[PDB]
């Protein structure tokens, strides 16, 4: 108690204080510039009147004239000229006229997509780095492909070259793989795309390749930034329709995807993240080097890793009464890290039945028969005898 | 891939049927063999099912088909059946034509032979039984350990391991074991054994059996009594 | 727009990228060399090879040597549900370079829009395959097009469609090939260019240990080897880390790839 | 690769008439009904100017064998087909309005398209002859060097399944061997060497019995 | 289609189904023999997958008569057939004529059974119903021709050689080949020589659990080594090439 | 089925006679009882497999009932509902296959 | 059709009424129940009768 | 079964309330157009007044 | 995908044919053996019945193969009525050759081989039949076992195969003893197939029973199927009725 309070201290009276201060200070802002910031108001309102007709920009020919293209239909050719740039004009960018005579008075405007919006996330992990623990030997080569070439350059020019691309993770299921991702990007604080391989098919015919080049669109402006592709075993034999996806869209993804991660267009500086559960399901140009350099394998963790998997789990729970805590990782042989995430969850759930809201030693026990009864099958003893 | 069929060859060149016969032989009861210098021991996983399963007359996993080698299996249990009844059939037939007792690495061929034939053929599928053939020669006292696999490949192994994750037990062994010098005495052997079987188990001394072929048509199926002294020695070291 | 790879890193001597330098180069930059023949010199290229060689670094570097308008097509943005939409995109496109004198319209990796004509009943590849007969016309033409050099880097040359291949404007066909065992040397000479190395090394020793790979596998040396360089906390490369590292991506390599033999017990 | 293409361009704009250009990948479009339309106007500039021959670059995109389809966009496809017979319905004017059509697939083309009343001549061009082959050869070689110690017939009968596209290409990849060598000159061996380029092999066959 | 028919051509006049199985044969351990005016040596390499696996208790070098070795890869399932059917052509060729059996000959029978393929086609009755995994090296002496070394493909016929590598190690080994041999080599050197190529091709370590020779040398008959004769040659081996 | 996402399970039997009869009455208070009680005999014959059946058995009865023109549903109607419920299902499998297997 | 009823409020009514519950056991909120049987037993209506 | 849906609930909608049974809803009517869907809408539209 | 003929093993190494051989047997009705050393009692449901379904002249799902084996049958019976053919032949065989009534073990292996032989050559069916074998033999008494349709076999204190095996098996283990009274054994099994079986109440003709003892007088072995009016009776007893 008196521990959490240290820590709850300094959090209140540092950040509320600064929210009293922002509050008076956005009178106060306007304060000391009101004749360089005041005057350039002035001037920004003269010229562009009201409305501000928004178009959207097709291209400017350099020279000081642009074809836009508005919304509201009709097309015209404009002037670039006064307070915008030739260099903030790109195609795609929304523009801002002045109505009464089309001159481009800005561009104040980039995105505004319901699309866009799927790529990112607003993420908050409920486990960040170190309850990734155990296996320690294989994040560190995760690291190396991923967090520690961004966070030191230094150190892949003191060896020269370049850092190496991208990495598979990939393995048995329950062996931590996603937990990897998003802890590795919590480290970092890259821009953590994220989308799934199930969602890489399309429920329209070649707008699946359309999708493909949205997700390294968004990774290459965003930069520095870290493209989860989960799941993309999902591709070898899982597609929502057949007359209207179909056998040619799920090639087309994939050659999709050369282009690019290693394509012309390189596109240098995403790290890109695959987890697949098969590395035999996948493509075997997608499981080319150098767009993804190496593989890292995981397998089911082994008997003294399963401690620190454990531990994880039931620093949570109020402990073990009588314990046997370390009697339970011994009798697990061959198993995943998620069997002791299904654990503990399974003896809180005998514990639920009660309605009882303390955990003891027994329910351990108890939860662990249960669920491994509820892995093996009758036919796997029927087949067999 | 090509999986359809048992015939059509593999671009990959590995006759699927084969490969996912082995995958079977998990299935079943886990069984190691090690050699001594004046014993094989060959015992097996005895899983018990439920506790209305009788020991009065419920099969042994290890099965004599001779009166000198001693066989166990992992695998479809259903198939092993047929397989052991069949290496019988020819065995004492072995005798019949030489007036001579059945010799170890003729046993191997045979077993092995019934095996690559159903493989071979089309209009059958494979054993999906891994087994270890254990036994000494009539004429000699050297100890001799065989093992067929689904494929109809045989090899001879000082220590092998079969079935119930196999791979566990398999570098256990290779730690414990010596090759410079085997175990020249039959207790010490057993008791390597026992300390295999213990890992498969996780727990239980009345689901290990341990069996034991001796030379000169010795065989001996060793009591339940006699095994929970060997786990009384382990655990206590331990 | 171009990056700043050159032929310089691109390795090996071969003859192979030769080609490619006498085929799309000579002509724009002196098509006096074959007026002195009288010859009308290829207009195309096919290129074609196993993944990982070098298709795509050829497409870096022919794109810097030129000084011409580099485009540069997906052979994967082609393809709607509404019918005839990637005819507009190939269309407009041809018609455009037209217009620019010297160019060079580099088609990436084309395998869709470069099957074949099917009809089953019931069909649905035939929608896509529209846009690849409209590319065939509009390179042959109304009108023969010439300051305009197309290379097609295909993976498989096995789909491409008879009527691209037939060489009546892909005059040359050319393989480039796996590299040869003092052909590995020179690449990974310009690898380790860049990597900090210590005199004292003897690369056509770590070649030869490498059996017939591509440069794909020769930059996973090269990275592997530096990133034990990282960890032992020495700032240089040396030749004990390079034995480790070819080792790790061989082994490593069966295990991705399918392999179940009947051989793990004899 | 026959030269179908080039004979229509060459032999079209020698006889004088009207020469439009037109394309069958061009007829589907994106539009719907739109597609349909545009066969219309191209049959109408060859009502004004007629005659006129309208040369259709390939034949294959309306060289649909589908009109009965399932869940997919091909009724588009087949659309412009339809209305293509409709103005090669007789109407009146049309009589002096022809229809040439180069296609490299006569397996896949509609059997109500190929029929009299549509197209009535169905002419064949075959992989060139031995002599035909020969022929090809020298028609390229007056526009560039040629020399007296090169025979013609002698390669005729060494190129043997070389279709004209691939003869262009033995007369343009021996300039390229005259090139490497850095000679100012062709000879007849770089000829020789020009057959080994093309061949749809690079020298193999690939055998596990001979 | 093509590939998963048995007796279906493809477009290109390959029968595909036949074509697969070549990389049956080259999945095994790598041997390579080399014939010599002297005898021919038949090297092999054998796989250790554990220190528990008898390597020394298996061979793939086998003894089909007292003149007549074989070396063999694939499977060693489709190898036991395979060695049985021509133990049993050696012996009746004994049988009939008491006399030697030249080699090419031993090869003729190892080849009739591997034309087997059918069910419906002529020429035999049909009994056996897949292609065969396995190749031979068929080595043996008659005095009419001298030593040879003979290559049986089960997907094609018999093969004259001076020397054949066949294992997965075999594209390698057969440049090397290229490279050296002689026509002014003794069987001492020819040992000598299998053992230098073989360990380039070679992943495990060289030993003699993972080796072993053996040679058809018509005065000494079919001659399995030991494992300290062939410990010996790889010290030999060591002394050249450190003086080398 | 991946662990730790899956950890509960609730099965659906196939209301048993008594089960089905408690479901039945509560759309038979939608309406007004027969009044003698035949409900539990309705459950019992029919075996039945689907708690859906029981509310529409609940709406044939109904149909007959207004071919009656009573504001009384008599229980010769909840006779009628099950036969037809109940033969209806034996089409499904075929006659009676249960007993040829 | 009483224990499903049961079942349905110890993963999907207690983690919503007591989120003090489970942190106080530890055990993680459930993602996945597969409600599942013959079709028409009652699969839909349990899951709305609780919602 | 739509004389049933249509014509008496529209004359006789006391009744429904009467038994407690549900009034009917809408009319499917589904099928090849062999079947002569549209000719029984026609008749009950003048019957039904 | 793998759903098609025996050859072929999914790459998981099940043979999906055997698989579903076994779901087979849970489509026909309860049958439930309960060993005691008093004797054995076979005890078992039949699948569907009809109020003119005659079952009162014969049985069907329970057959004597010899005059000391005897089954109970549970699974499509079309399968069964070959292979007790089968197996009641070669009962009788080893009666002319060795001058015994067949040993229960050697009678169980026979069979086990005969259905492992149906999915193991050629494109025959799988066979989808579970029999109870209940017998004596004079080597280990009173004898129960019950063989897969899988082909292989396991001796038992108690087993149920059939419809409901999940829940039958739990309840005979639940009040099960040691030494049991053959008594007893037919009073667990009424008490069981109530609570298994969908039957409103439980009647004489859903039930055949058969009991073989050798303590109903010794000396000799006897073999009683007990009548329709045997069955109404003990009902009575056990007070379901
Ligand atoms: N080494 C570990 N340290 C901590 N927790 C672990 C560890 N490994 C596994 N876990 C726990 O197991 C949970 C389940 O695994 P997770 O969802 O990450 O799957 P995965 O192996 O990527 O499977 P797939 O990607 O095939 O669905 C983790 O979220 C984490 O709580
Ligand atoms: N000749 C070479 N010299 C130097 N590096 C090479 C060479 N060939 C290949 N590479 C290296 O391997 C990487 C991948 O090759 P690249 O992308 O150019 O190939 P590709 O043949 O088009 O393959 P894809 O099938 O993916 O299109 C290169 O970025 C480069 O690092
Ligand atoms: N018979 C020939 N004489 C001269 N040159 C020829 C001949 N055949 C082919 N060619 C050359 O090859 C080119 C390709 O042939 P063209 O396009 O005329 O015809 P095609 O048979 O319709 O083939 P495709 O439609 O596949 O291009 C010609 O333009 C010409 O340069
Ligand atoms: N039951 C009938 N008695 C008399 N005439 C009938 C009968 N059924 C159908 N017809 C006649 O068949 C003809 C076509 O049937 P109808 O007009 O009802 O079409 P439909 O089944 O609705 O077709 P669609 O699917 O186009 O809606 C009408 O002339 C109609 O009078
Ligand atoms: N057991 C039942 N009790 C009552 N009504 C039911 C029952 N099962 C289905 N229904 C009725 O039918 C409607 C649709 O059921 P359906 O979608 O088949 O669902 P469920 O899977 O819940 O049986 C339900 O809203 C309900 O009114
Ligand atoms: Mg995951
Ligand atoms: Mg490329
Ligand atoms: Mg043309
Ligand atoms: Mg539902
Ligand atoms: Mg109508």
């Amino acid at each position: 108690t008196r521990c959490k309070l240290k820590l709850l201290r300094m959090e209140r009276i540092k950040d509320h204080l600064l929210l009293e201060e922002e509050f008076v200070s956005n009178s106060e802002i306007l304060k000391p510039f009101e004749k360089k910031q005041e005057e350039e108001k002035k001037q920004l309102e003269e010229i562009r009147g009201n409305p501000l007709s928004i178009g959207t920009l097709e291209e400017i020919i350099d020279d000081d004239h642009a074809i836009v293209t508005s919304p509201t239909m009709p097309d015209y050719y404009v002037s670039i000229l006064s307070f915008v740039d030739k260099e903030l004009l790109e195609p795609g960018c929304s523009v801002l006229l002045h109505h009464k005579t089309m001159s481009i008075v800005g561009v104040l405007q980039d995105d505004a997509d319901p699309m866009v919006s799927v790529m990112k996330m607003d993420k908050s992990p409920t486990e960040s780095y170190s309850d990734i623990g155990g296996l320690e030997s294989q994040i560190q080569e995760i690291k190396e492909s991923v967090e520690l070439p961004l966070t030191h350059p230094e150190l892949y020019e003191e060896m020269g070259i370049k850092p190496p691309k991208g990495v598979i993770l990939y393995g048995a299921p329950g062996t931590g793989k996603t937990l990897l991702a998003k802890a590795v990007a919590n480290q970092t604080s890259a821009t953590f795309l994220r989308i799934v391989g199930s969602e890489l098919i399309q429920k329209y015919l070649g707008d699946g390749p359309r999708l493909c080049r949205q997700i390294f669109k968004v990774a290459g402006e965003n930069a520095p930034s870290i493209v989860f592709i989960d799941e993309i075993d999902a591709i070898g034999t899982k597609r929502y329709d057949s007359n209207s996806g179909g056998e040619r869209e799920i090639q087309r993804t994939m050659l999709e995807l050369l282009n690019q991660l290693d394509g012309f267009d390189d596109r240098g500086d995403v790290k890109v993240i695959m987890a697949t559960n098969k590395i035999e399901t996948l493509d075997p140009a997608l499981i080319r080097p150098g767009r993804i350099d190496r593989k890292i394998l995981f397998e089911n963790p082994d008997l003294s890793t399963k401690k620190k998997i454990l531990g994880i789990h039931t620093s949570k729970m109020n402990l073990s009464e009588d314990v046997n805590l370390e009697t339970l990782v011994t009798t697990k042989d061959d198993l995943s890290g998620a069997d002791i995430q299904a654990m503990c969850t399974e003896a809180g759930l005998l514990a639920l039945r009660e309605r009882r809201m303390q955990v003891t030693a027994e329910d351990f026990k108890q939860a662990k028969e249960r669920v491994m009864k509820n892995k093996v099958e009758e036919n796997l003893e029927g087949l067999y005898l | 891939g090509y999986d359809r069929a048992l015939s059509i060859f593999s671009p990959d060149g590995h006759i699927f049927q084969v490969e996912y016969a082995l995958e079977a032989v998990k299935r079943g009861t886990c069984a190691v063999g090690v050699k001594g210098k004046n014993c094989v021991v060959l015992g097996c996983e005895r899983r018990s099912t439920l506790k209305l399963q009788d020991t009065r007359i419920t099969p042994s996993k290890v099965s004599k088909i001779d009166s000198h080698v001693v066989l166990s299996f992992s695998g479809l249990n259903a198939d092993s059946r047929i397989l052991i009844e069949k290496a019988r059939v020819e065995a004492q037939s072995h005798r019949l034509t030489l007036e001579d007792p059945v010799t170890v690495e003729y046993l191997t061929r045979y077993v092995a032979g019934v095996q690559q034939r159903y493989t071979q053929s089309g209009g059958v599928r494979p054993f999906g039984v891994s087994t270890l053939i254990a036994g000494f020669d009539p004429r000699d006292d050297e100890p001799k350990l065989y093992q067929t696999e689904p494929s109809g490949i045989y090899s001879s192994w000082s220590a092998q391991t079969i079935g119930r994750n196999s791979k566990t037990v398999r570098e256990f062994l290779e730690k414990n074991y010596d090759r410079k010098e085997p175990p020249a005495t039959v207790e010490e052997c057993v008791k390597l054994t026992v300390r295999s079987l213990l890992e498969v188990v996780q727990t239980g001394a009345k689901n290990i059996e341990i069996t034991v072929v001796k030379p000169d048509s010795d065989i001996v199926a060793l009591s339940s009594e006699e095994i929970n002294q060997y786990v009384t020695q382990i655990e206590q070291e331990k | 727009e171009k990056p700043d790879v050159t032929y310089s890193d691109v390795g090996g001597c071969k003859d192979q990228i030769e080609k490619l330098r006498e085929v799309v180069e000579l002509p724009l930059l002196s098509p006096e060399r074959f007026a002195t023949l009288g010859i009308d010199p290829p207009k195309g290229i096919l290129l074609y090879g196993p993944p990982g060689t070098g298709k795509t670094l050829c497409a870096r570097a022919v794109a810097n040597r030129t000084d011409a308008t580099f485009i540069r097509v997906i052979g994967s943005e082609l393809v709607q549900k509404y019918v005839g939409e990637g005819a507009r995109m190939v269309r407009e496109l041809f018609e455009m370079a037209r217009t620019k004198k010297a160019c060079i319209i580099f088609f990436d990796e084309i395998d869709a829009v470069g099957g074949a004509r099917f009809d089953d009943g019931a069909g649905g590849d035939n929608e896509v395959q529209r846009t690849m007969l409209e590319l065939i016309t509009q390179l042959d033409g109304f009108d023969p097009r010439g300051n305009i050099k197309v290379m097609f880097a295909t993976n498989r040359p096995n789909t491409l469609d008879p009527a691209l291949l037939r060489p009546g404007r892909i005059d040359r066909k050319v393989e480039f090939s796996l590299p040869d065992l003092e052909g590995r040397a020179n690449i990974f000479r310009i690898h380790s260019k860049s990597m900090s190395v210590e005199r004292g090394i003897r690369w056509e020793l770590i070649s030869r240990l490498c059996p017939n790979s591509t440069g794909a596998e020769l930059r996973s040396v090269c990275t592997e080897a530096g990133m034990f360089a990282i960890r032992a906390r020495r700032k240089v490369a040396t030749e004990k880390d390079f034995l480790k590292a070819v080792d790790k991506v061989i082994s490593g390599y069966k295990k991705f790839s399918s392999t179940s033999r009947y051989m793990q017990y004899n | 690769g026959t030269g179908k293409t080039l004979l229509a361009r060459a032999c079209a704009a020698q006889t004088n008439a009207t020469f439009l250009k037109l394309a069958a990948p061009q007829l589907v479009q994106m539009y719907i009904g739109e597609g349909a339309k545009l066969v219309r106007d191209a049959f109408a500039l060859a009502k004004e100017k007629a005659p006129t021959i309208i040369f259709i670059d390939e034949l294959d995109a309306i060289g649909t064998k589908r009109f009965d389809s399932e869940k997919s966009g091909d009724r588009e496809v087949q659309r412009t087909m339809l209305e293509l017979l409709n103005q090669l319905d007789g109407f009146s004017s049309d009589d002096r309005v022809k229809v040439l059509a180069a296609t490299n697939r006569v397996d896949v083309l509609d059997p109500a398209l190929l029929r009299s009343g549509r197209l009535d001549r169905k002419i064949e061009f075959p992989l060139p002859s031995e002599d035909s082959r020969a022929q090809i050869l020298q028609i390229h070689s007056r526009k560039m060097t040629t020399d007296d110690d090169i025979n013609w017939q002698e390669l005729a009968r060494s190129t043997d399944e070389f279709n004209g596209a691939q003869l262009k290409a033995v007369t343009v990849e021996a300039g390229m061997i005259a090139l490497r060598n850095g000679q100012s000159s062709v000879k007849h061996e770089d000829f020789v060497e020009g057959i080994s380029e093309v061949q749809a092999r690079k020298s193999k066959s690939v055998s596990f019995y001979a | 289609e093509y590939d998963r028919g048995v007796s279906t051509f493809s477009p290109e006049g390959r029968l595909f189904q036949v074509e697969y199985s070549l990389e049956a044969i080259k999945l095994g351990s790598t041997a390579i023999g080399i014939a010599t005016k002297e005898g021919v040596v038949l090297g092999v390499e054998k796989r250790a997958t554990s220190p528990l696996l008898e390597s020394d208790s298996i061979e793939k070098i086998v003894e089909i008569d007292r003149h007549i070795g074989c070396a063999m890869s694939g499977l060693t399932a489709d190898a036991r057939s395979m060695i049985e059917h021509a133990r049993t052509a050696a012996v009746t060729h004994n049988l009939y004529y008491d006399e030697d059996i030249n080699v090419e000959s031993l090869t003729q029978s190892v080849c009739d059974l591997a034309l087997r393929f059918g069910e419906g086609a002529s020429g035999e009755e049909r009994l056996m119903s897949r292609p065969f995994g396995v190749a031979l090296l068929i080595a043996g002496h008659d005095a009419d021709d001298g030593y040879q070394l003979f290559h049986a493909e089960p997907s094609g016929t018999f093969y004259r050689y001076n020397a054949k590598a066949i294992g997965s190690g075999s594209e390698g080994a057969q440049a090397e080949l290229l490279n050296e041999w002689h026509s002014s080599l003794t069987l001492k050197e020819a040992e000598l020589l299998v053992l230098k190529i073989l360990k380039q091709v070679m992943e495990e370590k060289l030993d003699e659990n993972n080796a072993q020779l053996s040679c058809i040398t018509k005065q000494d008959g079919f001659k399995i080594y030991d494992n300290e004769k062939t410990a010996e040659l790889i010290k030999e081996l060591k002394e050249k090439e450190a003086a080398e | 089925l991946r662990p730790g996402r899956i950890d509960r399970k609730i099965e659906f039997p196939p209301p048993s006679v008594a089960a089905r009869a408690e479901i039945l009455r509560i759309h038979s208070r939608k309406m007004n009882l027969t009044r003698g009680i035949n409900l539990r005999k309705v459950a019992e014959k029919m075996n039945g497999c689907s708690g859906a059946d029981v509310k529409g058995v609940c709406t044939e009865a109904g149909m007959y009932a207004l071919r009656e023109r009573r504001i009384h549903v008599t229980q010769e109607d909840f006779e009628l509902a099950v036969g037809k419920v109940m033969n209806k299902n034996q089409e499904t499998a075929i006659s009676v296959a249960k007993l040829f297997k | 059709l009483t224990k499903q009823i049961k079942e349905i409020k110890e993963v999907i009514e207690l983690p919503v009424k007591h989120p003090e519950l489970f942190e106080s056991l530890g055990i993680a909120q459930p993602k996945g129940v597969i409600l599942y049987g013959p079709p028409g037993t009652g699969k839909t209506l349990l899951a709305r009768a609780v919602a | 079964e739509i004389r049933e849906a249509v014509e008496l609930p529209l004359v006789q909608a006391d009744l429904y309330e009467q038994i407690g049974i549900d009034p009917p809803r809408g009319v499917l009517l589904y099928g090849p157009p062999g079947t002569g869907k549209t000719m029984l809408v026609k008749a009950v539209a003048n019957s039904t007044k | 995908r793998y759903d098609s003929r025996t050859t072929i093993f999914s790459p998981e190494g099940r043979l999906y044919q055997v698989e579903y051989a076994l779901e087979s047997i849970s489509h026909a009705g309860t049958a439930i053996g309960i060993m005691a050393s008093d004797g054995i009692v076979l005890a078992a449901e039949r699948k569907v019945t009809s109020t003119l379904l005659e079952q009162d002249t014969s049985t069907e799902k329970l057959y004597k193969l010899n005059d000391k084996i005897a089954v109970a049958v549970a699974g499509l019976t079309a399968d069964a009525e070959i292979l007790i053919n089968t197996a009641r032949i070669h009962a009788q065989n080893y009666l002319k050759t060795y001058n015994e009534d067949i040993p229960v073990e050697i009678l169980v292996r026979r069979l086990s081989d005969i259905k492992q032989g149906y999915t193991q050559h050629g494109g025959l069916r799988p066979f989808g039949v579970s029999f109870i074998y209940a017998g004596y033999d004079d080597r280990y008494g009173y004898q129960l076992y019950t063989s897969n349709p899988s082909g292989n076999y396991t001796g038992w204190k108690a087993i149920s195969v059939g419809a409901n095996t999940s829940a039958a098996q739990t309840l005979l283990q639940m009040d099960y003893k040691d030494d049991m009274k053959v008594d007893d054994a037919i009073e667990l099994a009424l008490k069981t197939l109530s609570k298994t079986t969908d039957s409103s109440a439980l009647t004489y003709d859903r039930l055949e029973f058969a009991t073989i003892r050798k303590g109903a007088n010794d000396g000799e072995v006897y073999q009683k199927i007990f009548k329709p009016q045997e069955i109404k009776d003990i009902l009575v007893k056990t007070g379901i009725t």
